[PDB]
């Protein structure tokens, strides 16, 4: 009788991209795949990730600076395995999580399912997707780094009123969906797209009332909700709640892309296609430590380079950092306090 | 032939100012709030009549925050018009309208035809930049100039109307 969390690593193990799935089955892999959170890494990790599934199994892998990969399971029942597990040809065990990896090369994923590209939902559903497969870092240089220059960080209040309500957010692994992220929109004092956070949230975090509203909207097990209602009383919440939004993570990576970015803009609206310019999709957890870790993605729609004309994909932005303790809702201290990585992957349809 | 001139558009000014709601309101004729910001360039086409012409718009709504100026900056040069746009209620994105000039200066073509747009216009509780100080400015440039709001649709229309009889007059 095969847990959740079991039956991922398989498919994991095996090759979620493997030729001998039978597609109603790639169906499922989704549903489970889309569990897995990346979380705080420790010291030697590259990347650590986490999935807690509604049968109460949880799997946990991690991936050292050395590309070495272990996963641990806990059954419901609480009985730990420890699995090491190989990426080679055949599964592209490292392609699949999310991860950054420093490659020579952009990642290039393929889409599995007939995830079209005509609308709002396609494209959400896509990042949704992408945002669980691996990444290639990008560096910066003085002139791309998004945190240099003469007002770094000048948008992310406004940033942030465009993009709750309208982004895929999730905080331990709990869906906060559009009417939640309402909640949070307000709760943070951002009731207009001019103010600030409210020097008592800037301070105190959320109110205790607030997040426990917040979290009876949201979506995931009652034990979890529980850490929601904690995660949201840190004013460190706040810090990475709103850093989450920054638009300008994107420049290195547009600084690589943006003409075939454009050349897809124009392809669809040469068509009347009614696709959003981008997308969100943010995770952020917290560990039993009180380490907070922000993931978040961007999702914009991409043309294959010249050799394949008509053909689109997207391109998803990753933007990891931690927030450190006693780093505040302010955007002098997001500054000189955070330290984020940059990363993109280029994805394609099976059209 | 299916139009009779087509002009290539750039809205270029401050994030926040809402570039992105008078595009959508020229386009579509709505103001929602349900999209995130703009990342990098996004673009749209509206073809209007003027004259008995009838003219395709080929308009690029361009993020403004610092970072992105390099990379928005390449598509200035293409343009035959372009939209500079600031909030009637924040100060700081007036000011900006004079470096945002010079990246017109820098990177547009010599000839290129501008427009100044005062936006949100219905927030008259919270107005800091007053019409005549606005209007001034523009003129001292000889740059045409309104306000506008994308929420109440006042002056939208107006606004890439004269843009494109400006285009229309220099060719
Ligand atoms: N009251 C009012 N608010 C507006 C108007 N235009 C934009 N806004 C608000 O300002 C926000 C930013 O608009 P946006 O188009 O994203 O600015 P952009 O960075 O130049 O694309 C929007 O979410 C709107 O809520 C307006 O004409 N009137
Ligand atoms: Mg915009």
């Amino acid at each position: 009788e095969m847990s959740c969390a079991e039956k991922l690593l398989k498919v994991l193990s095996f090759g979620l991209w493997n030729p001998t799935y039978s597609r109603s089955e790639r169906q499922s892999f989704q549903e489970l795949l889309t569990v897995l959170e990346p979380v705080y890494p420790l010291p030697n990790e590259l990347g650590r990730v986490s999935a807690r599934f509604s049968d109460g199994s949880s799997l946990r892998i991690s991936v050292t600076n050395s590309e070495s990969i272990e996963a641990e399971i806990r059954t419901p029942n609480n009985e730990k395995i420890t699995v090491l597990l190989e990426s080679n040809e055949q599964n592209r065990l490292l392609q699949s999580l999310p991860i950054d990896r420093h490659m020579p090369y952009i990642q290039v994923h393929r889409a599995l399912s007939e995830m079209d590209l005509t609308d709002t939902t396609s494209m959400r559903n896509l990042l949704g997707f992408t945002s669980k497969l691996s990444t290639t870092l990008i560096p910066h240089n003085a002139q791309t780094d998004p945190l240099s220059g003469p007002t770094p960080f000048s948008s992310i209040f406004m940033d942030t009123c465009r993009g709750l309500g309208n982004a895929k957010l999730s905080l331990n692994g709990v869906d906060i969906p559009a009417n939640a992220q309402m909640l949070l929109r307000d709760a943070l004092g951002l009731k207009d797209t001019h103010s600030s956070p409210t020097r008592n949230v800037i301070d105190h975090g959320i109110s205790r009332h607030d997040a426990e509203q917040i979290a009876r909207e949201s979506s995931g097990s009652d034990k979890q909700k529980a850490e929601v209602v904690e995660f949201l009383c840190h004013p460190e919440a706040a810090t990475a709640i709103c850093s989450a939004f920054y638009q300008s993570f994107n420049v290195p990576a547009l600084t690589l892309t943006h003409e075939r970015i454009s050349k897809a803009s124009e392809y669809n609206a040469e068509r009347s296609l009614d696709t959003p310019n981008a997308c969100i999709n943010i995770s952020i957890s917290q560990s039993s430590d009180g380490n907070i870790y922000v993931t978040s993605h961007t999702g914009v729609l991409i043309m294959a380079p010249e050799d394949r004309p008509n053909e689109m994909g997207m391109l998803t932005n990753r933007t990891s950092y931690e927030v450190p303790q006693g780093v505040k809702c302010i955007i002098d201290e997001m500054v000189r306090a955070l330290q984020p990585r940059y990363a993109a992957s280029e994805t394609y349809l099976q059209n | 032939p299916e139009y009779d001139y087509l002009f290539k558009l750039l809205l270029i000014g401050d994030s926040g100012v809402g570039k992105s709601c008078l595009l959508l309101r020229f386009a579509d004729d709505t103001y929602t709030e349900s999209y995130i910001s703009t990342i990098g360039v996004d673009f749209k086409i509206r073809t209007i009549e003027l004259d008995g012409k009838t003219i395709k718009l080929q308009i690029w709504d361009t993020a403004g925050q610092e970072r992105f100026r390099t990379i928005t900056s390449s598509y200035y040069r293409g343009a035959h018009g372009i939209i500079v746009v600031y909030d009637v209620t924040d100060q700081e994105s007036f000011n900006n309208v004079k470096q945002w000039l010079q990246e017109i200066d820098r990177y547009a073509s010599e000839n290129v035809n501008k427009l100044l747009v005062g936006n949100k216009c219905d927030l008259t509780t919270k107005k800091v930049v007053d019409y005549t100080t606005a209007k001034e400015f523009a003129d001292s440039l000889g740059i045409p100039f309104l306000e506008t709001s994308a929420k109440n649709a006042t002056n939208v229309e107006q606004s890439f109307m004269t843009m494109a009889a400006e285009i229309k007059k220099r060719m």
